[PDB]
RNA sequence: UGACCUCAAAUCAGGUAGGACUACCCGCUGAACUUAAGCAUAUCAAUAAGCGGAGGAAAAGAAACCAACAGGGAUUGCCUCAGUAGCGGCGAGUGAAGCGGCAAAAGCUCAAAUUUGAAAUCUGGCGUCUUUGGCGUCCGAGUUGUAAUUUGAAGAAGGUAUCU
RNA sequence: GUGUAAAGUUCCUUCGACGAGUCGAGUUGUUUGGGAAUGCAGCUCUAAGUGGGUGGUAAAUUCCAUCUAAAGCUAAAUAUUG
């Protein structure tokens, strides 16, 4: 059962496994299907897009801090800022989102730019307007008209500047500090209790 | 700003430009309102005490702090409302001593 | 109004006045049948919180469940297997009472739909509880925009689904890290960690 | 059983690699006349026609 | 191919390859990992040592992306650099203007010291470093800025 | 109700506003949250309680 | 002489449920063969058999969520995370989740509020009409609360510049 | 079209009701990767109002973060030996 110099395998089919076998045959299938579903959604609408304009946020973890992607929905700050009330943003093809906030300004100035950019290329029609005005008009793909765009990494030239004491050290002194924080402050606590205890 | 700039230590993470955020409705759940307030009170008057809390004020009188608590966390399951409803009954006692 | 003076008082079940009328309509209940009709809820607020309004269509019934575990129905306590499996007593059913009281008055009722139940009283044999049902077939069910949802086939005995209150709490059916194995169902969710997933280009 | 292999990768650079060495070898007369078409009536290989 | 294998060529072979005495059966010795410290000791000790025990602390709830931080080693920190702004770089950088290589952007985490850089100022900017890594960058007359 | 409201279209066809025809009306409180909310914000001057509730 | 409450009867007026099918779906109940080279925890397997309930999908679903970031943002599925953290006579075995890329995207409704200068609400009978229903009228339901108004993202009550 | 109606938009003030034998705790059984206890269920105890839940090592003290349970509806992407 175990013989020569071999990896230890983790083979998970030991259960009725052969009863759960999802071959994915349909995958052209679905795929051309799928294309059908979007062209018959596309075409109902149009020119009206069929893809609602998304925020831009910041990927949440320590890993993904650079990374920057479309969000759910802008927030309502920002549509405050831009003047659009949630209502009635959800019927001209802005997406809204009662759950994020904006505790910093950057994603906030970023989606407020993004929203006034969206809106200088809106339209709105109304009863007054022809058939031949809205035929004047192609279906845009607002995923592509206003993608996500990542902020360049910082190149280029700049002026040589050294401080004295160097990054490893200061890194290694913000680990000990963390680490001794909570010991030296109660060290501290209890050495100006006593010290102002007994010198009342 | 708020964090250090580096990525160790106390504080540690990215620097950004803060910005104040309208506080949502919903965390002003715990705040008590006048509606609450009053139609609690009443239903006390109507209600009374419970046998466990009539116990505690018993043991309260009988200077037993420690002797309360104990019943107050075998009551109620946590330390934490034992503590508050030992409060609660104190001001029983404090409003009967008029 | 009155509904939160009903509200704040319910929670004072040790209060000598909510102990003398449990004590009597416990014993009121457990004179009647086992299943009867309410003529109204017993609890008005707790029905309006639970959905129920004061129209023609919305029906009350009081149920009386045993309490305590499942004994397992096997004769004579052999259970024929291993020996982890030998357990006849101490054994708990996976559904509440609520939930069985649900069961057996939508099973009793079969024309109407199961909307919600509450808990009523209790003794030491049995949990009494109040079943708030919906009438599909009245008009004045079928014309009220808040209500006609309950009408379309895929309700049909949500109590016996675990569509309830009671039934997706004993389902797991809640969010987060504590209901990694039941968030969406829990076989569903076995099934989709169990399945050999192949592709035509195979990776 | 179904769950037979049945598509085979090939790697894209390898498959382009094949296309290219066969566009070349179209342009080989003794290649095209081994593959069996009757092309000793034509001039030259490539054979290229007018836009028309 | 079916026709490339040997159980093509064991036809007429009696016992295809398994052998008279031995008799090809369904599990001897068991099954998976059977007898690992009964009958399979002497191949789990040579081959697979340390098999068997627990070493260290369990780590309940782990999350790998608290623990993400690539390495880039000195001598491959040029590649960072724009690959048609390299060679001007090279010649044309002083203290008063040097490349600013952002390795957080590229997606790393600490700049280790291993290798030789240029003799050439950069300004590299990273999470973490070592001791060694920016010693070998100041050499050259650059430096590390901390980022987060 | 049926003739007040009858009063009151009359009224609104001679382009009153169809308040000065009706007087304010005295009647009895009633209903359980209605009479609750009365009595909480010092409006009632008498509730009478049914005893077998 | 009449209300009310509770409880009955009728071949009362009008309705509704049961049963079938099995591939998928929502639950309950529930093994053992088998693997561990024996075997009892474990494994098979939260599977088979048994019971209850649906639909064209079902279920889930607009956070009492994930996180610990410079933060994400209903649900579902795929790829990945990952045969990993972990669980395990720590043996045989077993084993998710967050992030990330994508498919698809859609949001909301009650209870708790005095209409109180007017139960403004609704089933049914009768009549009539242009009949998936409208109008009129009369009983009934309903104040132990049917409408309008609000749902936490808010919102209400006053004042408020006027605009869309 | 009965639009002196209905709805939204700016600012100020006073307020801002928010689900109980439920949450939660103990114990028992089952289950889970959930390990001084992941969910579910039985029994016993049984709340509060900036309270309550969660923050994967039990406990007390001090903070912080994040949601807002115990009521309800909802297409699509997903499944499909009928
Ligand atoms: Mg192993
Ligand atoms: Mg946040
Ligand atoms: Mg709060
Ligand atoms: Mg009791
Ligand atoms: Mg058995
Ligand atoms: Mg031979
Ligand atoms: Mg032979
Ligand atoms: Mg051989
Ligand atoms: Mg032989
Ligand atoms: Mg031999
Ligand atoms: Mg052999
Ligand atoms: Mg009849
Ligand atoms: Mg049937
Ligand atoms: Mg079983
Ligand atoms: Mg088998
Ligand atoms: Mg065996
Ligand atoms: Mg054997
Ligand atoms: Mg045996
Ligand atoms: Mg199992
Ligand atoms: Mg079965
Ligand atoms: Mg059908
Ligand atoms: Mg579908
Ligand atoms: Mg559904
Ligand atoms: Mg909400
Ligand atoms: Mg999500
Ligand atoms: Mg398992
Ligand atoms: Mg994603
Ligand atoms: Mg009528
Ligand atoms: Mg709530
Ligand atoms: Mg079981
Ligand atoms: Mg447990
Ligand atoms: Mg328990
Ligand atoms: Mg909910
Ligand atoms: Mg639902
Ligand atoms: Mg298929
Ligand atoms: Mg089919």
């Amino acid at each position: 059962a175990i013989s020569k110099n071999l990896p230890l395998l983790n083979n998970h089919f030991r259960k009725h496994w052969q009863e759960r076998v999802r071959v994915h045959f349909d995958q052209a299938g679905k795929k051309a299907s799928r294309r059908q579903s979007r062209l018959r959604k596309a075409a109902k609408i149009a020119p009206r897009p069929i893809d609602a304009l998304r925020p831009v946020v910041r990927a949440p973890t320590v890993k993904y801090n650079r990374k920057v992607r479309a969000g759910r929905g802008f927030t309502l700050a920002e549509l405050k800022a831009v003047g659009i009330a949630p209502k009635y943003a959800r019927t001209i093809g802005i997406s809204v989102d009662h759950r994020r906030q904006n505790k910093s300004q950057e994603t906030f100035d970023a989606n407020v730019a993004r929203l006034q950019e969206y809106k200088s290329k809106l339209v709105i029609f109304d009863k007054k307007t022809k058939a031949s005005e809205v035929a004047s008009f192609e279906q845009v793909d607002v995923s592509a008209t206003f993608p996500v765009e990542q902020p360049a990494p910082e190149s280029g030239l700049r002026a040589v500047e050294v401080p004295e004491q160097t990054a490893y050290r200061t890194l290694r002194l913000a680990r000990n500090e963390k680490k001794y924080k909570g010991i030296r402050e109660k060290r501290a606590k209890e050495k100006a209790e006593a010290e102002a205890e007994k010198a009342k | 700003m708020a964090k250090s700039g580096i990525a160790a230590g106390v504080n540690k993470g990215r620097k950004t430009t803060a910005k104040e955020v309208a506080p949502k409705i919903s965390y002003r759940k715990g705040a008590s309102s006048q509606r609450t307030v009053f139609v609690r009170s009443i239903v006390k008057e109507v209600a009374g005490l419970a046998p466990y809390e009539r116990r505690l004020i018993e043991l309260i009188r009988n200077a037993g702090e420690k002797r309360a608590k104990k019943l107050a966390k075998k009551r109620l399951g946590t330390h934490k409302r034992a503590l508050r409803k030992v409060e609660e009954m104190t001001q029983v006692i404090a409003e009967s001593r008029r | 109004g009155a509904y939160k003076y009903l509200e704040e008082l319910q929670r004072k079940k040790q209060s000598d006045v909510m102990r003398f009328l449990y004590r009597v309509r416990c014993w009121e209940y457990r004179q009647k049948n086992v299943i009867h009709r309410a003529s109204r809820p017993s609890r008005p607020d707790k029905a309006r919180r639970l959905g129920y309004k004061a129209k023609q269509g919305f029906v009350i019934y009081r149920i009386r469940v045993r309490r305590g575990g499942r004994k397992r129905p096997v004769p004579k306590g052999a259970t024929y297997g291993k020996p982890t499996n030998q357990g006849v007593n101490q054994l708990k059913y996976q559904k509440s009472l609520r939930s069985t009281a649900e069961e057996r008055v939508g099973r009793r009722a079969s024309n109407l739909r199961v909307l919600n139940s509450y808990w009523v009283n209790q003794d030491s044999t049995y949990k009494y509880f109040e079943v708030i049902l919906v009438d599909p077939s009245h008009k004045a069910i079928r014309r009220d925009a808040r209500y006609n949802w309950i009408v379309n086939p895929v309700h049909k005995h949500r109590e016996a689904r675990g569509l309830t209150s009671a039934g997706k709490k004993s389902r797991g059916i809640n969010k987060g890290h504590l209901f990694n194995k039941t968030k969406a169902g829990r076989r569903h969710t076995w099934k989709k960690h169990n399945t050999l997933s192949l592709w035509r280009y195979r990776s | 059983k179904t769950w037979r292999r049945w598509n085979v990768k090939v790697n894209h650079n390898e498959k382009r690699y094949a296309t290219a060495s066969a566009i070349a070898a179209s342009a080989v007369t003794s290649l095209v006349l081994a593959r069996g078409h009757r092309v000793e009536q034509v001039k030259e290989l490539p054979l290229v026609v007018s836009n028309e | 191919p079916t026709r490339l294998t040997k159980t093509r060529k064991h036809r007429g072979n009696v016992s295809a390859g398994k052998g008279r005495i031995g008799k090809h059966r369904k599990h001897p010795g068991g099954r998976g990992k059977a007898g690992g410290q009964h009958h399979h000791r002497t191949n789990l000790d040579k081959y697979h040592p340390g098999y068997f025990g627990k070493v260290g602390m369990r780590y309940f709830h782990k999350q790998q992306n608290h623990f993400w931080r690539p390495e880039i080693n000195l001598d491959k920190l040029w590649t960072l650099v724009d690959s048609e702004k390299k060679d001007e770089y090279l010649s044309k950088s002083s203290a008063s203007a040097a490349p600013v290589i952002d390795t957080l952007a590229h997606g790393y985490g600490k700049v280790l010291g291993k290798g030789r850089l240029p003799e050439v100022p950069v300004i590299v900017k990273a999470r973490f470093v070592s001791k060694l890594a920016e010693e070998k960058i100041r050499a050259v007359g650059g430096v590390v800025e901390l980022v987060a | 109700k049926k003739e007040r409201l009858t009063k009151e279209a009359a009224a609104i066809a001679e382009g009153k506003t169809a308040k000065d025809v009706s007087p304010k009306p005295v009647v009895v409180k009633y209903g359980l949250n209605h009479v609750v909310s009365l009595i909480e914000n010092k409006k009632a001057k008498l509730v009478l309680i049914a005893n077998d509730v």
